[PDB]
């Protein structure tokens, strides 16, 4: 086949092949029964199914091949705000309906209405779904709209009361490493013991990171040429993820806490490229989730690392923040 | 300069960092999948050459026939904006944080002009850590439509402000710093091309020491030392150091001998002639706090009050307007801990 | 009219008056009246306030506080102040936060550092300095246009690392050789396009132990001649 | 039809709360005149409803051919929508009253250029039509266009007001509605009338047998996505008394199951620490001041585990001062 | 009450000695109406301060009591767009009319900000060609946006923010000329409301004598719709932080006073809190700006709130 992602390659096509979203799918195939479908609203964590099986529902409502003509794919994340979404929504609303055909007619319901679906809704601000909220009620007749978000609480009363909420579980670890096992298998792509493991502890749970990663690495293996086994320190390096191994330095360097040794070390880590806010992360990681620390240390080493981050997402040199940061905790 | 007579045209020519090498004529083996490039690490590494070099394995030696032009756009009111673009018969190289915010129009409009020229044709951008979030978003918008006819190859120092939507796109390749040895035998293939006398090897070392793991740096140094030596580097030979570092480490010493108003009102004459002279604030800040951290007789209380006003004048020149304002507090803040 | 220019300074010399700081002062000169001051002229009152509050005796000092604590804590204020008008300056609608951007650039500064003028009043001095780096900024700009082609480097690197280098080729075998050295350093110049005006601008980059000032006036004015002469009597690449 | 129409009082003796702006408005209609008006204030109030309440008391059965309703943030902007306006002003009847009535909805929410039309159009057509001007301030209009309408500030609803507009709903609507579920309703729409009746209506139509089911405030918080104040109870008493690695698993499980904001999170635990009874002030200096400082690096972005951990040990630590 | 013209226009001076803002203009304006060399000018300032009201009074000053073809005012982000205003401009410069010797036509740039660099280049050329007889008087927001060949044949007054004084004086008048019933509080309450702004202190003064006729803070307060001073001040200076809390949270939060609201009135008491040492005045004035500041980047919430009540609170016990 030609060349493709593998989130929209291994994206399931109907409904009952979304797995591990067993209440939410029943609840819109009860709706589907209905021949009135109202506003929905996905919401869950990210990479649980909420695109795949709003296009599932989709493709059971129109066909395979009336769906392209149906469906407005908008993500509200794009920059000149209201403006551009809230037009491309509205000439998509009064362009006029593409008639089925005599196939699509008689064995998809093919209803009269177009669905449009925005992505990451919740990233808009209240101004911006006020005015989506306007423009659902007023295309309300010949359109329905489906908001995907991670959070529900960040989607505005008004607009949150139209819609219908599907909730989606977050995916067990077992269900998401079947999966990418599978994608792998299918793929041909030869893994070591604990890749895909590494691949989701990196992606925390993200299926669709997961597989996006899973790709990359082997399109990295496929550079490499020789056919070997993808090992965890390739997949790590892709992902921009600071081996163990330095961390641990880190660590010890913290530990011993003269000063002129952390300022040798970070001076010596710098040179290697490695992404200061990757190595705050793993850090708050390591630090947090460590039973060998207690509770004032830990309440200290949160709000040191909080403004790490905070000044960290400033756009300011790294290499200063990660020194005051590590002589910091040094001093704890 | 030696900098640049010797610097690699190829992907053979490389000499440090084999496996990233390795890795780069992998990429050109097969040209028509070439993925989007993002590209980071430290400064004067060798980044740039290595885009170069890529660019040569998939094209050929023309990527080298390089001409400048000046695009000139449009935006809203009307502003002309005036961008210098270098163009090859084969790839493009901009830096649209030369725009400041107005890189996002100019971005959007370039890119669809080059698609809409044209199997497809390399566009490196530079700085790409510099880029405003709407820029970088426009990019992303850019990489879905037209991947067809445009690959983008980003350079950067930092990937941190760099928008996760474009990381995902991107194949994220590292650049470590090259160690001192390998350094050091840039430096000997150098001056054994320029004929440059040693009175032994430790010299190069010293110089590789000395530039911190920066190629550019270490190459320029060694330019410079062998200019002042007659072409001819001994043991003895002093490191030279650029001027605004002399500069920078007089302020320091002046810093840590005196601790009052008027010392800082010299410090205050300093910064404003290094600022006027295209020193940016921040690698001022930079170097000013790792030269205090230097000092011997400071004790751990003083290093660690500096690095952390360090941290936080930082933060405020990122966030602030004027530069001399924050370098001023910093000293300030500075001279009370020390005192 | 023509007091306009003195303007400034007398907002500059009343706001750092200790007089008005004590108890008494602050009865009869309100903290109202102090950011009247400061809107009086609110281009140039920060800016005074920044240039010279570093000059003032302070008599306003708490006990057992030092007049460099003073001074440290109202440099923060200071760049808290310079930050808040970066936020006011973007966008058009921030005009609300000018009373903020009074107290943290001209009131509360004055405020640590007030007492006794210790000297004059002397004008800002960034606008100035600001020019003069705008100007650098741009022969910065025009010398890396010029010599992109032939060096790897952004026009920062270009400062930082490139032209102490260029220095040795293209000044220093001048005071060496003399004018036996004008054909090297026009092959220096040709492979990187550079044109007198630009060897003009790039020796003006240089600062502390490296200015050349007094090291191109002590060059011999045939040296010079000859190299104008030689520069000017072939062509060059563009 | 939305039950923000249907119950829509038809005349001024149905309207509660404001004593003041009704005497006033009825002394208007009883008279039979019309000046300008201009109604501001929260959302819910009954703005709309009075104004449609006295045109329909002093037109009448001809209220179609009298007045003309309009959105200031329709699709028409604000060219098109005068256009409109200078097209009602150009209608001609056989019969009519001594003026028209326009009805501008969401002023504030136009720019100063919008207002300038408007207060270059209001005296054009006084002769034979009236102009009220809607809003949310007044003060936040340019001065000039304040200046052009009659003052008539709104206040929110009181409580028992709101409580029988209420009942009377459900009693109307055959809706039974739980007691827990009224509070967290009156809560949730802090006195905006229009909240209350759009959840209310949305509410019933999730109910799958809504002629006997009942509803309760779980159906209330998932209908207007808020967070359940057993949820943000669950994570502070987790934070307060659990160590850390119960407290963090608690606080990312709850937050990401139930798909709250950290945000979000952030203000609710606040509220309810506002009842708390803390023995040491700086206990509440803390809390406050570090709390405010994550809520405000949130919404710049940054890292979302680190933000949540700074908040469960800004929590942590406040209360070691008991 | 029947249909009135309101304040801010029915009771406008119409000779620049009746006039109290910025004294060094009326004395500019006077002297230059006695020597009848009108020059170009720059009235740029904040929105209210009167500047339009100033160059009106001006022209008739330097003229007599014409107005038909003498006196021209427009506004520049007009909706019929630059050209039409240029035009209209150009044909009243080129309007013939009866001129005494020096007195040449004035016209008004309200919002001149919104001009282009072009457009401002046009109007420039359209001024010289129309030199002998007109001159240009600019009612923009701000100076630095005008270009410098406009601005340096122009007599430059920096109009700034009015003092109390200056609004007090000037509401005198409207008070002599309107039966008002009235208290000190009242009065104070209105100047305290404006800020310096004299069209919001007019329609405020308005607003009161409409709805009450008397003139007392409570009334007038009722009539705004910031929040009250009094409330205020009660929340800043509680010596208990959960009593500035309860105070907050019930009177101005559940009131539906907006956060912008309660942070400005904040300010404006903090700076009048004669009771309270200045230094501790100016560290409340910081911590209410950096609440404002957060405020005005999105966050907007409560607990900016109570916060800036934590750190106030903070500082007032040490
Ligand atoms: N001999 C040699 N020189 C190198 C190599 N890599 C980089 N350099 C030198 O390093 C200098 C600066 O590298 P540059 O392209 O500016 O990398 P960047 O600034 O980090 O993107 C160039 O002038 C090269 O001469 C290498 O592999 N071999
Ligand atoms: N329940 C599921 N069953 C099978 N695959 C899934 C499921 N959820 C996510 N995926 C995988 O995740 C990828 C895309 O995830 P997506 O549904 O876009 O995440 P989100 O829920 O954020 O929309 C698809 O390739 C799909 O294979
Ligand atoms: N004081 C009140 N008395 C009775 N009903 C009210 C009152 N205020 C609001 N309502 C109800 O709220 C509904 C819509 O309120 P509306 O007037 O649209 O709010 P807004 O003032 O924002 O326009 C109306 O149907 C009305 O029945």
């Amino acid at each position: 086949l030609a060349q493709q992602p593998w989130v929209e390659k291994y994206r399931p096509k109907n409904l009952d092949e979304v797995t591990a979203q067993d209440h939410a799918v029943t609840v819109l195939k009860k709706t589907l029964k209905s021949a009135n479908l109202p506003h929905m609203l996905f919401y869950g964590p990210p990479g649980t199914g909420k695109t795949s099986t709003i296009l599932a529902l989709t493709k059971e409502l129109y066909g395979p091949d009336l769906m392209k003509s149906r469906i407005l794919e908008l993500n509200a994340s794009d920059e000149r705000g209201i403006s551009i979404v809230r037009e491309k929504v509205k000439n998509f609303a009064r362009l006029t309906v593409s008639k089925p055909s005599k196939h699509d007619l008689e064995n998809y319901p093919c209803p009269p209405y177009k669905i449009i679906i925005l992505d990451e809704a919740d990233s808009m601000t209240a101004d911006a779904q006020s005015a989506l909220r306007r423009t659902m009620e007023t295309y309300s007749g010949v359109t329905r709209f489906c908001l995907i978000c991670n959070y529900v609480t960040r989607i505005i009363d008004p607009l949150a009361s139209r819609c219908s909420k599907f909730r989606f579980k977050a995916l067990d670890a077992s269900n998401a490493i079947d999966r990418l096992r599978f994608i792998s298998e299918q793929e041909n792509v030869k893994c070591d013991d604990g890749v895909l493991e590494r691949i989701l502890d990196i992606s925390a749970g993200d299926l669709r990171r997961g597989i996006t990663l899973l790709q990359s690495a082997s399109k990295g293996a496929q550079y490499l040429g020789d056919g070997k086994n993808i090992t965890s320190t390739q997949v790590e390096e892709l992902a921009g993820v600071v081996p163990h191994d330095i961390l641990i330095e880190i660590v010890e360097k913290v530990k011993s806490g003269d000063f002129d040794e952390i300022k040798k070390y970070v001076n010596t880590f710098m040179k290697s490229g490695w992404s200061a806010a990757s190595v705050v992360n793993q850090l708050h990681e390591y630090y947090i989730t460590n039973d060998n620390f207690d509770t004032n240390f830990k309440n200290q080493i949160s709000w040191l690392l909080f403004t790490t981050d905070s000044r960290l997402n400033n756009g300011t040199n790294e290499h200063i923040q990660l020194l005051n940061l590590l002589v910091k905790i040094s001093q704890l | 300069l030696w900098v640049d007579k010797y610097r690699p045209k190829s992907l053979n020519a490389l000499s440090h960092n084999e496996e990233l090498t390795n890795f780069l004529k992998s990429l050109s083996d097969q040209p028509r999948d070439l993925p989007h490039l993002l590209l980071y690490g430290p400064n004067g590494t060798g980044k740039k050459t290595r885009c170069m070099a890529l660019l040569e394995s998939i094209f050929g030696p023309g990527v080298y026939r390089l001409k400048i032009d000046v695009r000139q756009f449009v935006t809203a009111s009307n502003r002309k904006l005036e961008l210098n673009v270098v163009s090859s018969p084969y790839h493009l190289e901009i830096t649209p944080s030369d725009m400041g915010n107005n890189d996002r129009i100019v971005i959007q409009e370039l890119l669809k002009e080059v698609a809409q020229m044209e199997r497809y044709k390399c566009v490196i951008i530079n700085e790409a850590n510099s880029l405003t979030k709407d820029a970088q978003a426009a990019l992303r918008r850019t990489m879905e439509k037209y991947s067809k006819n445009i690959r983008l190859i980003m350079v950067c120092d930092s990937m941190s402000p760099i928008i996760a939507p474009i990381k995902s796109r991107c194949l994220l390749i590292r650049c470590p710093a090259p160690s001192d040895s390998e350094i050091s035998t840039i430096l000997s293939d150098v001056v054994t091309n320029e004929r440059i006398q040693l009175e032994t090897k430790d010299i190069l070392k010293r110089i590789a020491q000395a530039s911190n793991g920066n190629l550019r740096v270490s190459l320029l140094m060694l330019e410079s030392m062998a200019l002042n030596n007659e072409l001819a580097l001994k043991s003895s030979s002093p490191i030279i150091k650029p001027d605004w570092i002399i500069v920078i480490h007089k302020l320091t010493r002046k810093i840590v001998k005196e601790r009052s108003v008027n010392s800082l009102i010299e410090c205050r004459a300093v910064l404003y002639d290094l600022l006027a002279h295209c020193i940016p604030a921040n690698i001022i800040l930079k170097e000013l706090t790792f030269s205090l951290l230097d000092v011997e007789t400071l004790n751990t209380t003083n290093k660690s009050s500096i690095i952390e006003y360090s941290s936080v004048f930082d933060e405020r020149l990122s966030l602030g307007n004027k530069a001399i304002f924050h370098l001023e507090g910093f000293i300030a803040k500075v001279m009370c801990c020390l005192d | 009219e023509k007091n306009i220019a003195l303007k400034p300074f007398d907002i500059a010399h009343k706001m750092l008056d200790g007089q008005i700081y004590s108890d008494i002062g602050s009865r009869n000169f309100t903290l109202n009246d102090k950011i009247a001051l400061y809107f009086d002229d609110f281009d140039f009152t920060p800016l005074m306030i920044q240039e010279n509050y570093l000059s003032t005796r302070p008599s306003v000092l708490k006990p057992g506080q030092s007049h460099l604590e003073a001074v440290a804590e109202a440099a923060n204020c200071i760049s808290l102040g310079d930050i808040v008008e970066k936020k006011i300056r973007s966008s058009e609608q921030l005009w609300s936060l000018l009373p903020l951007h009074a107290v943290l650039s001209s009131v509360y500064p004055a405020s640590k550092v007030a007492g006794h003028m210790a000297g004059r009043i002397n004008f800002t001095a960034w606008l100035g300095q600001n020019s003069k780096s705008a100007k650098y900024y741009r022969l910065l700009q025009e010398i890396h246009y010029h010599t992109r082609l032939g060096t790897s480097t952004d026009k920062i690197g270009l400062r930082l690392d490139y032209l102490p280098t260029f220095r040795k080729r293209l000044l220093d075998p001048f005071l060496k050789q003399g004018a036996d050295a004008i054909s090297s350093v026009i092959e220096v110049m040709d492979d990187y396009y550079l044109t007198k005006e630009d060897w003009d601008s790039i020796m003006e980059f240089f600062v502390g132990p490296d200015v050349t000032t007094a090291i191109i006036k002590k060059i011999p004015a045939t040296v010079k001649s000859g190299f104008t002469r030689k520069y000017n009597s072939m062509t060059h690449p563009v | 039809l939305p039950w923000v129409e249907k119950y829509r009082p038809e005349t001024l003796d149905e309207v509660y709360g404001q004593n003041e702006v009704i005497t006033t408005v009825r002394k208007f209609v009883d008279e039979g005149k019309l000046p300008h008006l201009l109604f501001y204030g929260p959302p819910g109030t009954g703005k709309t409803s009075t104004i449609v309440a006295l045109a329909r008391e002093i037109y009448g059965k001809n209220y179609s051919n009298m007045v003309l309703e309009l959105n200031a943030s329709d699709d028409r902007g604000i060219d098109v929508v005068r256009n409109q306006i200078k097209d009602f002003a150009s209608t001609r009847q056989i019969f009519s009253k001594g003026f028209k009535l326009i009805i501008l909805d969401e002023a504030d929410a136009m720019t100063n250029a919008a207002q300038n039309a408007l207060r270059r159009v209001i005296e054009r057509y006084t002769k034979n039509t009236r102009f009220c001007v809607l809003a949310n301030y007044a003060h936040k209009l340019t001065p000039a266009l304040l200046s052009r309408c009659t003052r008539f500030r709104f206040q929110p609803l009181p409580q028992e007001a709101i409580e029988r507009r209420i009942a009377n709903v459900l009693v109307h609507e055959k809706l039974k509605l739980s007691p827990n579920a009224e509070k967290a309703l009156i809560e949730l729409s802090n006195g905006d009338m229009r909240r209350v009746l759009n959840v209310l209506q949305s509410c019933k139509a999730t109910l799958d047998n809504p002629d006997e089911d009942e509803i309760s405030d779980d159906v209330i918080y998932e209908c207007c996505g808020a967070p359940r104040p057993s949820d943000l109870k669950a994570v502070l008493k987790s934070i307060l008394e659990d160590d850390w690695g119960t407290a963090h698993y608690t606080l990312n499980k709850v937050r990401s199951a139930k798909g709250l904001a950290l945000i979000d999170l952030i203000e609710g635990i606040v509220k309810i620490l506002e009842d708390y009874e803390l023995q040491n002030e700086e206990t509440r200096v803390h809390l406050l001041t570090k709390l405010a400082d994550i809520e405000y690096s949130i919404s710049k972005g940054g890292n979302d585990q680190i933000q949540g951990s700074a908040v469960i040990g800004a929590i942590k630590a406040s209360f070691e001062n008991e | 009450l029947s249909l009135q013209l309101p304040w801010v226009e029915k009771y406008r001076p119409q000779v620049l000695s009746d006039i109290v803002g910025n004294k060094e203009t009326i004395d500019r304006l006077q002297q230059i109406a006695k020597d009848g060399n009108m020059p170009h000018m720059i009235i740029s300032g904040m929105p209210g301060i009167g500047k339009t009201t100033s160059v009106h009074c001006l022209a008739h000053e330097l003229l007599g009591r014409s107005y038909a073809d003498g006196v021209l005012e427009l506004n520049a982000s007009d909706d019929r767009g630059i050209d039409v205003v240029r035009n209209q401009i150009k044909h009243f410069a080129q309007k013939k009319l009866h001129l005494p010797p020096g007195k040449h036509k004035i016209v008004i740039l309200d919002e001149a900000d919104s001009m282009t660099a072009g457009a401002q280049q046009a109007l420039r050329r359209t001024m010289e060609l129309y030199s002998n007889s007109t001159r240009f008087a600019f009612a923009c927001n701000q100076s630095n946006k005008i270009i410098e060949p406009l601005q340096s044949r122009c007599a430059i007054l920096r109009y700034s923010k009015l003092s109390d004084e200056d609004v007090l004086k000037r509401l005198l008048q409207i008070i002599k000329l309107e039966d008002v019933k009235y208290t000190n509080d009242g009065l104070e309450a209105i100047i305290f409301t404006a800020e310096g702004d004299m069209r919001q202190a007019i329609n405020n003064l308005q607003s009161t004598v409409a709805g009450h006729g008397l003139v007392n803070a409570d009334n007038v307060f009722k009539i705004v719709d910031s929040p009250h001073p009094l409330i205020v001040k009660k929340m800043l200076l509680a010596s208990n932080l959960e009593d500035s809390i309860q105070i907050l949270r019930t009177d101005l939060w559940k009131k539906g006073y907006s956060s912008i609201d309660i942070v400005t009135t904040s300010f404006r008491v903090t700076k009048n809190l004669a009771q309270v040492k200045e230094s501790v005045r100016l560290e409340m004035i910081k911590e209410i700006g950096l609440t404002h500041m957060r405020i005005l980047e999105g966050v907007g919430t409560y607990l900016q709130l109570a916060s800036m009540l934590a750190k106030i609170h903070k500082l007032n016990n040490k």
